[PDB]
RNA sequence: GUUUUUUCACUGACCCGGUGAGGCGGGGGGGCGAGCCGGGCUCUCGCUUCUGGCGCCAAGCGCCCGGCCGGCCGGGCGCGAC
RNA sequence: GCCCUCAGCCGAUCGAAAGGGAGUCGGGUUCAGAUCCCCGAAUCCGGAGUGGCGGAGAUGGGCGCCGCGAGGCGUCCAGUGC
């Protein structure tokens, strides 16, 4: 069946011998100025010592709660742009031939609302840009007893309102058909944020160190362990 | 897909074609070099003289912006007559003299009664 | 605790050299060797000096995918850099 | 038009009428011009869409079936020159 005429014909890639292959790179190009700015604007945030208060947004709700606050959500959405074209053309045809439950937007709705003693449950998310827009917000909710919560991405929250981005989204009003899936899930959030708001308050972030001297320094302490074994023993 | 060279080099970008929504100028600026610019005045000295009977040539004057391919269609297109060579300079007090061979069918003397220089 | 200060240490500002920013740090997998009775512990290595030659744009091996009437003809995803 | 690969540059642009840099030479002619005019000999780069014609690649070897022989018939492998 076979032919004896092929002949396989290795390569031997060892130091100085046959030209070495094309290859992974990727870990020592040089980029350009743009990424190699942002990739280390996450490295000072491990380093560096966060202070406690923006230490808090790393903290963050989990997945199946996460997938699940946003179905009850699902049925309080405020209407499309299309549909205020057969709302407001509607009253034109009754009369020429309490509004249902509902979210509130934006932060300067949101910090008057939760002190005016009307909102049940108030949501944050985590990656809100120049940072002082909401360093102040989770320790005014700890006081009043208007229990906090962060989801890990502001752009899918402001896709519940129709734009391109959030930053906190309260609840004021929910229907009698869902009063226990709402009473439900502020003790799955204000018994580990507004219980344990004090073990929040010490928390530092920071002083841990890329790997590069974690296994240099390690390395050195089983140094102090052999010279302590064979001494004893 | 993966990485093979150390090196980042911008991508590729597509690029549209122009659209425009007014077209700038209301009408293409007009050709002022006709056959009839071109020309000036035939040349009638001497020496122009010397320059018909003998060799079957006549001597023009002509716009100084003038190609010699553009002249060579201009004596063609207005007197009849085919052309062999169109030679040029300019004089010192600053115009455009071609000397213009003929061919050997057509006639020197003859053509020259034609428009007048004689 | 809060500081008053002496040393030796760290890297994240910030400085300098090097290059087409081409293989640096941690573990695993095999060869040569050190010692305890097929078993692990502590490592030394990872293939190229005889000549004033030659070396690139994968052979070899798996696993699928469409064309003509078991054979004829043309592409995809891997091994080599674990 | 789009996609797959394939591409080291290396710095825009200016700087030499005595550096580098393909190819024109004879006989005649005008008051004043000629390696530029005219008679005659030559030839450098571009161009060819129907690439306009010759030549070169290319013309061969071995068997069968008729023929006194030169050749004629099929049937099967060579020929990027010597």
């Amino acid at each position: 069946v076979v032919n004896p005429l092929f002949e396989k014909r290795p390569k031997n890639f060892g130091i100085g011998q046959d030209i070495q292959p094309k290859r992974d790179l990727t870990r020592f190009v040089k980029w350009p100025r743009y990424i190699r700015l942002q990739r280390q604007r996450a490295i000072l945030y491990k380093r560096l010592k966060v202070p406690p208060a923006i230490n808090q947004f790393t903290q963050v709700l989990d997945r199946q709660t996460a997938t699940q606050l946003l179905k009850l959500a699902h049925k309080y959405r405020p209407e499309t742009k299309q549909e205020k074209k057969q709302r407001l053309l509607a009253r034109a045809e009754k009369k020429a031939a309490k509004r249902p439950p509902v979210l509130r937007a934006g932060v300067n709705t949101v910090t008057t609302l939760v002190e005016n003693k009307k909102a049940q449950l108030v949501v944050i998310a985590h990656d809100v840009d120049p940072i002082e827009l909401v360093v102040f917000l989770p320790a005014l909710c700890r006081k009043m007893g208007v229990p906090y919560c962060i989801l890990k991405g502001k752009a899918r929250l402001c896709r519940l309102v129709h734009r391109k981005t959030c930053t906190t989204v309260a609840f004021t009003q929910v229907n009698s058909e869902d009063k226990g899936a709402l009473a439900k899930l502020v003790e799955a959030i204000r018994t580990n944020y507004n219980d344990r708001y004090d073990e929040i308050r010490r928390h530092w972030g920071g002083n841990v160190l890329g790997p590069k001297s974690v296994a240099r320094i390690a390395k050195l302490e089983k140094a102090k362990a052999k010279e302590l074994a064979t001494k004893l023993g | 897909k993966i990485r093979t060279s150390p090196t980042f080099r911008r991508p590729k970008t597509l690029r549209l074609r122009r659209q425009p929504k007014y077209p700038r100028k209301s009408a293409p600026r007009r050709n002022k070099l006709d056959h009839y610019a071109i020309i000036k005045f035939p040349l009638t000295t001497e020496s122009a003289m010397k320059k018909i009977e003998d060799n079957n040539t006549l001597v023009f004057i002509v716009d100084v912006k003038a190609n010699k391919h553009q002249i060579k269609q201009a004596v063609k297109k207005l007197y009849d007559i085919d052309v062999a060579k169109v030679n040029t300079l300019i004089r010192p007090d600053g115009e455009k003299k071609a000397y213009v061979r003929l061919a050997p069918d057509y006639d020197a003397l003859d053509v020259a009664n034609k428009i007048g220089i004689i």
